[PDB]
C-alpha cells in the first residue's frame, strides 16, 4: 500500500520511548504494534494514552489506526507531538491537541488510512496518541494495527 | 465636452488629494528616519578614539591623517566637522575600527 | 449650461492651488529625502 | 454548421492559430544581438538571462534556432536554469498546440549526473506555456502527469504547467490536484502549487479557496511557499475590487511580511485599472510606512496595475518614491512605472528611469533597465527618442566586464523584452477594445516574481499580445490584401539588423503597431471592405464586395 | 548534481542571536565557540532556534574544542527541557578579525559538515558590534571538485542572494574560493519585540514628573543666551546676503535652538498642568 514517495516508519521507531497507559497484561503494546490479529486491549476503560519514540526527527503523512468491528475501534483520536514529558489523562483530555481525529467507520477497516495534516507533524519527535472514545462505546477498546506513514527528516 | 472637462477636473482633483496625503505620511515617517540616521552618525563619534595629525585634506569628504598609531591611512572626514577647523598637523579623533576622521 | 462653467472654474481654480501646493511638498520632502540620503 | 464555426471562434483555436501564423511570417528577430549577449555570458546567470531573453524574443515565432544552432553552449547550463532553458522552449512555441505532446517528444528523457527531473518539469511548464489560458485538451494530460509524478522539480513544473493551463477555469479537480500537492509541504513544489492554486482559481473570490491558502500560508514554515502562496492569493481576488477589501484588511494587519506582500498584491489585481484612490492611498501608505522592504517594494509596484488604465497620471505619483533613500522603494518605482506605461512609451516615464539605470544599487538597475524594456517594446526613434540610447546601453551593461551580475541580468532580459516575438508583439494590460487582459495581468504580476524564482519571468509570455491587423474573408481564410498606412514608412519600421513615401502598403497580416493602428485605412481598390473600422486593428471579417474569385494567403510551415 | 541555491537564508532566532552576543563579548580577548541548535528545514532555509556556549579551552577554537560529554549532556537536558532540536552548526568570535574563516575555521567546518551536508559556520565579531551595526556572517563551504571543475559553488535562481555585497577583509581571507557567505535573516516575532521594548520604555511616571524647575529656567536662560548669539550671528550674515549675487548657518544652529526651546518648554508647561488638574 502506501502512497509514493513515503514508507512505513516501523524501522524508526525507537523502543525506548514507546510507552502505552492502560492496556490489559495479556494484550501487550507489541500487538497494536505488529501487523497480526493480536490486539491492544484497554484494561481499565475505553481511554488510552500510547506514546511512540523515534530514533531520529521524522515527518508524519497519514497514520493506519485499525480496530475490530465488534465497534470497539476508536473513535475520537487527539495527537500530541514533541512531548517532553510523558503525558497524563486529565490534561490529555484538557490540553489542545496538535491533532483532532473523529474516526469515521471506514478507517478501522484493514484498507483504512487516516490523511494528518502534514504541516503540523514536520519535526515529530515523539507522537502521543489520546484515544478517547470508541464506537460501540464499550467499556474497552481494541487496536489490532497502529503505525505511521512518513519519511526521515535526514537528520 | 463640458461634462467630460468638469468630470476630468474633479479626478484630478482628488489625485492630487491623495498625493498630498501621500507626500504628508511620506515626510512624517522621513523625519523620522532622518531622526535615526542623526543618531548612528552622532553614535559613530562615541569613545573610545584614536589621535592622529590631520596631514593633508584631498577631497570634500576624504582626507590623508596620520594616526598616532604610527601609520597614514587614507580616510573619511564626517560631514557635520567644520572644514575651515581641519587645519595641518591639527590633532583630530578618528574612529577606532576604521580611522574615519571622526 | 452656465453652471458648467461656474462648476469647471471653480474646480480649476482649486485644482492649480492644489498643485502648487502639492509641486511645494514634493520639494520639501525630496529635500528631506535627500538629506536622508546623504 | 454555421455554429460550429462560431464554436471554433469562441473556443479560441482559430485566434490562436491565426495569431501563431502571423508571428511565424513576420518573424523578424535579429540573430546577430543574441551572438552578441552569448559571446558576452560569463557566468551562469547570464547564461540564465540570455536563454530567457532569447524565448522572448522568439515568443511564439517556433523559431528555436538560435538554441539548435547553440545546443553545445546551452547544455553548460545545470540544475534550475536547465529546468528554465527547458521551460523556455514553451514561450517559444506558444500557440502551437497541434504538434505539442508529439515536439516535446523530441526532447525525451536521458539519465546523467543532473537528475533530468529539471528537464522533466521544466518539459510540464513549457506544455502549460504552450496552452497558457487555452489548455482545453492538455489539461487532462497534465493532471495525469502531475499525479503520477514522483520528483519534487517535476512536481513544480507540472503544479506551474498545470496552473497556467487552468488558469481561470476553476475546475475543481486540478484545484483538489494542486491543494494535495501543496499540502505535501515541499518548498520546492510550494511555490508552483501556491502559484497554481492561484492561476486555477483566478478572479473566483472562492471563499474555501482562500481560507485553505491563508491558513496553509499561516501554518507552514517554507518561505518559498509563503511567496507561491502570497502570489496566489492575489490572483485569487482578480478583479473583485471591494469585494476584496475585507481579505485585503486582513492581510493587511498580518504579522508574517510575506502576507503583507500579498495584501499588497491583492490589492494590486483587485483593483487594476480601476485607479481606486482608496486602493492607491493604501499602497502609497505600506510603501511609506512598512518596516519589511519587500512589502514596501510590492506596495511600490501594485501602483502599476492600479493605474495602467491612465499611464499618464503614473509618474506624477511613483516620481518621488523614484528618488527614495530605500533602494526597494526605488526599484518599486521602476518597476511600477514599467507594468503602468508598457507599450506605451511613455516619454516621462522613460525620462524617470534614464537616472535610475546608474542607481548605484545593482537590482535597481536591473529594475530599471526592466522596466525601460517593458515601456519601449516596440517603439521607434522617431515614435519614441531615447530608444536607441537605451538599446546601446543595454550593450554596454552586456559588454561592461565589471558591470554587476544583476545589472547584467536585467540588460539580457530588456534586449529579449526590447525585441520580442520578433518585433511583433507588445504588452497590453488593456484588451483592443478597453477591457483588462486577464492573461496580460496574470503574466505580468507573476513576472515581476522574477525576483524570487527565475523559471517565472517566462509568465511575462502571457502579457505578449500581438499587434496584428488580420484580414478575414467569408470563409475565414486570409485573402491576399494590403492596407496604406498613411505615415512615413521609418516611423514604425522594424529595427535596422545589426553588423520616402507618406504612405506604407503592408500585406496581410500586417505588422501594425498600436499607435500605427490610427492612420491606417484600407486602398478603395480594394475589392474587400473592412467590416470593424480598421483603426481598432485586431482579427476583423472582411465582406468582399465583388465576386472575383479570392487568392488565399498560403499557410507557413512551423519552425 | 544539487547544487546549494543562493537564496538559502540562515534564520536566527532572537535569542540566539543575544546569546553569541553576550558570549562573544564575554570571552574577548579570547576566541570563544559554541553550538547553534535549530532544523534544516528545507533546502533553502536554515533555521538557528537556540544556541548553547561551550567551556574555554587552551586550545583556542578547533574540533578538539567541543568536549564531547558537555555536548551530549547539554543536548541530553536541553532536549529534556523541550529544546530537542539537533546541532545546526557551530558559530565562533573573530574579535575585531572582521568575520571570516581561517585554515584552522575550515577543518573544523569541515569536520561540522561531515556530520550533515547543511550546516553552517556562523561568526560573529563582538568588539566591531558597537551599538547599531552588528559585525555577523554565515559561511559553508566549497567543494574543492566543485571549484577546480570550473562549476561555480552555488546555483542562482533569484536576486535573493546579492542583495548584500562580500566585504574585502573576508575575500581576502578566502571568501568566495573556499567558504560562501550565506544571507542572514532573524526571526522576531511580536511577542520578543514586544519583550525587548521593555529595556527603554520610560514609565508610566517620567510622563508625569516635571523638570527640575531651577534646572529648566536655568537650561531656558542658556539656551535664550546662545540663541541670543546665534541671532546676532544670524543679522550679520543675512547683512552680507544683500550684497553678494548668487554664489555653519547661524540660520541652521538658530532653527535647531528654536526646536529644542519650543518642545522642552511646551512639554514642561503641558505636563505641570495636566499635574495640577489630574492631582486634585
Ligand atoms: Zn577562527
Amino acid at each position: 500500500d502506501i502512497p509514493k514517495g513515503y514508507m512505513d516508519l516501523m524501522p524508526f521507531i525507537n523502543k525506548a520511548g514507546c510507552e502505552c497507559l492502560n492496556e490489559s497484561d495479556e494484550h501487550g503494546f507489541d500487538n497494536c504494534l505488529r501487523k497480526d490479529t493480536t490486539f491492544l486491549e484497554s484494561d481499565c476503560d475505553e481511554q488510552l494514552l500510547i506514546t511512540v519514540a523515534f530514533n531520529q526527527p521524522v515527518k508524519l503523512y497519514s497514520m493506519k489506526f485499525q480496530g475490530p468491528d465488534n465497534g470497539q475501534g476508536p473513535k475520537y483520536v487527539k495527537i500530541f507531538i514533541n512531548l517532553p514529558r510523558s503525558m497524563d489523562f486529565e490534561e490529555a483530555e484538557r490540553s489542545e491537541p496538535t491533532q483532532a481525529l473523529e474516526l469515521t467507520e471506514d478507517d478501522i477497516k484493514e484498507d483504512g488510512i487516516v490523511p494528518l495534516r502534514y504541516v503540523k507533524f514536520q519535526n515529530v519527535n515523539s507522537v502521543t496518541i489520546f484515544v478517547q472514545s470508541n464506537q460501540g462505546e464499550e467499556e474497552t477498546t481494541r487496536i489490532s494495527y497502529f503505525t505511521f506513514i512518513g519519511t526521515p527528516v535526514q537528520a | 465636452d463640458l461634462y467630460s472637462r468638469y468630470k476630468k477636473l474633479q479626478q484630478e482633483l482628488e489625485f492630487l488629494e491623495v498625493q498630498e496625503e501621500y507626500i504628508k505620511d511620506e515626510q512624517k515617517n522621513l523625519k523620522k528616519e532622518f531622526l535615526h540616521a542623526q543618531e548612528e552618525v552622532k553614535r559613530i563619534q562615541s569613545i573610545p578614539l584614536v589621535i592622529g595629525q590631520f596631514l593633508e585634506a584631498v577631497d570634500q569628504n576624504t582626507a590623508i591623517v596620520g594616526s598616532t598609531t604610527g601609520s597614514n591611512y587614507y580616510v573619511r572626514i564626517l560631514s557635520t566637522i567644520d572644514r575651515e577647523l581641519l587645519k595641518p598637523n591639527a590633532s583630530v579623533a578618528l574612529h577606532k575600527h576604521s580611522n574615519a576622521l571622526v | 449650461r452656465q453652471y458648467y462653467l461656474s462648476k469647471i472654474e471653480e474646480l480649476q481654480l482649486i485644482v492649480n492651488d492644489k498643485s502648487q501646493n502639492l509641486r511645494r511638498l514634493q520639494a520639501q520632502r525630496n529635500e528631506l529625502n535627500a538629506k536622508v540620503r546623504l | 454548421n454555421q455554429t460550429l464555426k462560431m464554436i471554433k471562434i469562441l473556443s479560441g483555436e482559430m485566434a490562436i492559430e491565426l495569431h501563431l501564423q502571423f508571428l511565424i511570417r513576420n518573424n523578424n528577430t535579429d540573430l546577430m544581438i543574441l551572438k552578441n549577449t552569448k559571446d558576452a555570458v560569463r557566468n551562469s546567470v547570464c547564461h540564465t538571462a540570455t536563454v530567457i531573453a532569447n524565448s522572448f524574443m522568439h515568443c511564439g515565432t517556433t523559431s528555436d534556432q538560435f538554441l539548435r544552432d547553440n545546443l553545445e553552449w546551452l547544455a553548460r547550463a545545470t540544475n534550475w536554469a536547465k529546468f528554465t532553458a527547458t521551460a523556455s522552449l514553451g514561450v517559444i512555441h506558444k500557440g502551437h498546440e497541434k504538434e505539442a505532446l508529439q515536439l516535446m517528444a523530441t526532447y525525451l528523457p536521458k539519465d546523467t549526473s543532473p537528475g533530468s527531473a529539471y528537464q522533466e518539469g521544466g518539459g510540464l511548464y513549457a506544455l502549460g506555456l504552450i496552452h497558457a489560458n487555452h489548455g482545453g485538451d492538455i489539461i487532462d494530460y497534465l493532471l495525469n502527469q502531475l499525479k503520477n509524478a514522483s520528483n519534487d522539480i517535476v512536481r513544480h513544473g507540472g503544479s506551474l504547467g498545470l496552473g497556467l493551463a487552468a488558469m481561470g477555469t476553476a475546475r475543481q479537480d486540478v484545484y483538489d490536484l494542486l491543494k494535495t500537492n501543496l499540502y505535501q509541504d515541499d518548498a520546492v513544489t510550494g511555490e508552483a502549487a501556491g502559484l497554481a492554486l492561484g492561476l486555477v482559481m483566478l478572479g473566483s473570490k472562492n471563499a474555501q479557496a482562500i481560507e485553505d491558502m491563508v491558513g496553509y500560508a499561516q501554518e507552514t514554515q517554507h518561505e518559498k511557499i509563503l511567496r507561491g502562496l502570497a502570489v496566489g492569493i492575489a490572483l485569487v481576488m482578480y478583479g473583485r475590487m471591494e469585494e476584496a477589501d475585507a481579505l485585503i484588511e486582513s492581510l493587511c494587519r498580518d504579522k508574517d511580511p510575506i502576507l503583507r506582500r500579498s495584501g499588497m498584491y491583492t490589492v494590486a489585481m483587485a483593483y487594476c485599472g480601476s485607479g481606486n484612490n482608496k486602493a492607491i492611498r493604501r499602497l502609497l501608505h505600506v510603501a511609506v510606512s512598512d518596516v519589511n522592504d519587500d512589502v514596501r517594494r510590492a506596495a511600490v509596484e501594485s501602483l502599476g496595475f492600479i493605474l495602467f488604465r491612465t499611464p499618464e497620471q503614473c509618474p506624477s505619483v511613483v516620481s518621488l518614491l523614484s528618488e527614495s533613500y530605500n533602494p526597494h522603494v526605488r526599484y518599486g518605482a521602476a518597476m511600477a512605472l514599467g507594468i503602468c506605461c508598457a507599450g506605451t512609451g511613455n516619454k516621462e516615464a522613460i525620462n524617470l528611469l534614464e537616472p535610475m539605470t546608474n542607481d548605484p544599487v545593482n537590482y535597481v538597475r536591473q529594475g530599471a533597465l526592466i522596466a525601460s524594456a517593458l515601456i519601449m517594446i516596440q517603439q521607434t526613434e522617431i515614435t519614441c527618442p531615447k530608444v536607441n540610447q537605451f538599446r546601446q546601453l543595454y550593450s554596454k551593461v552586456i559588454n561592461d566586464k565589471h558591470d554587476d551580475v544583476m545589472a547584467k541580468f536585467g540588460a539580457i532580459l530588456a534586449q529579449g523584452i526590447l525585441d520580442a516575438g520578433g518585433h511583433n508583439v507588445t504588452i497590453s494590460l488593456q484588451s483592443r477594445t478597453g477591457h483588462t487582459h486577464m492573461p496580460s495581468v496574470v503574466g505580468v504580476l507573476v513576472f515581476t516574481q522574477f525576483w524570487f524564482w527565475f523559471p517565472l519571468s517566462h509568465f511575462l509570455s502571457l502579457a505578449y499580445t500581438p499587434t496584428c491587423v488580420i484580414g478575414l474573408n467569408k470563409d475565414l481564410k486570409m485573402p491576399k490584401v494590403q492596407y496604406k498606412s498613411n505615415c512615413k514608412p521609418s516611423t514604425f519600421a522594424y529595427p535596422a539588423p545589426l553588423e520616402e513615401p507618406n504612405f506604407q502598403l503592408l500585406d496581410n497580416p500586417a505588422r501594425v503597431m498600436p499607435a500605427q493602428l490610427k492612420v491606417l485605412t484600407m486602398p478603395e481598390t480594394c475589392r474587400y471592405q473592412p467590416f470593424k473600422p480598421l483603426s481598432i486593428g485586431g482579427i476583423i471579417i472582411l465582406k468582399d464586395t465583388s465576386e472575383d474569385i479570392e487568392e488565399l494567403v498560403e499557410p507557413v510551415a512551423a519552425h | 548534481a544539487p547544487a546549494v541555491d543562493t537564496a538559502e537564508q540562515v534564520y536566527i532566532s532572537s535569542l540566539a542571536l543575544l546569546k553569541m552576543l553576550k558570549h562573544g563579548r564575554a570571552g574577548v580577548p579570547m576566541e570563544v565557540m559554541g553550538l547553534m541548535l535549530g532544523e534544516f528545514v528545507d533546502d533553502y532555509t536554515v533555521r538557528v532556534i537556540d544556541v548553547f556556549a561551550m567551556p574555554q579551552s587552551g586550545t583556542g577554537v578547533s574540533v578538539e574544542a567541543v568536549d564531547p560529554v558537555f555536548q551530549a549532556k547539554m543536548l541530553d537536558m536541553l532536549k529534556q527541557t523541550g529544546r530537542p532540536e539537533m546541532v545546526v552548526g557551530w558559530y565562533h568570535s573573530h574579535p575585531g578579525f572582521g568575520c571570516w574563516l581561517s585554515g584552522v575555521d575550515i577543518n573544523t567546518q569541515q569536520s561540522f559538515e561531515a556530520l550533515s551536508e547543511r550546516a553552517v559556520a556562523v561568526v560573529v565579531d563582538p568588539i566591531q558590534s558597537v551599538k547599531g551595526k552588528v559585525v555577523i556572517d554565515a559561511f559553508r563551504l566549497i567543494n574543492a571538485n566543485m571549484m577546480v571543475l570550473g562549476h561555480e559553488p552555488r546555483q542562482t535562481t533569484s536576486n535573493l542572494g546579492h542583495l548584500n555585497k562580500p566585504s574585502i577583509q573576508a575575500l581576502i581571507h578566502g571568501l568566495n574560493r573556499h567558504y560562501y557567505s550565506i544571507t542572514i535573516n532573524y526571526r522576531k516575532n511580536e511577542l520578543e519585540q514586544k519583550m525587548l521594548l521593555n529595556l527603554h520604555k520610560k514609565s508610566w511616571m517620567e510622563g508625569l514628573t516635571l523638570q527640575d524647575y531651577s534646572e529648566h529656567c536655568k537650561h531656558n536662560e542658556s539656551v535664550v543666551k546662545e540663541m541670543l548669539e546665534l541671532a546676532k550671528n544670524y543679522n550679520k550674515a543675512v547683512e552680507e546676503e544683500d550684497k553678494m549675487t548668487p554664489e555653519q548657518d547661524p540660520k541652521r544652529h538658530l532653527e535647531e535652538h528654536v526646536d529644542v526651546l519650543m518642545t522642552s518648554n511646551i512639554v514642561q508647561c503641558l505636563a505641570a498642568m495636566l499635574d495640577t488638574v489630574v492631582f486634585k
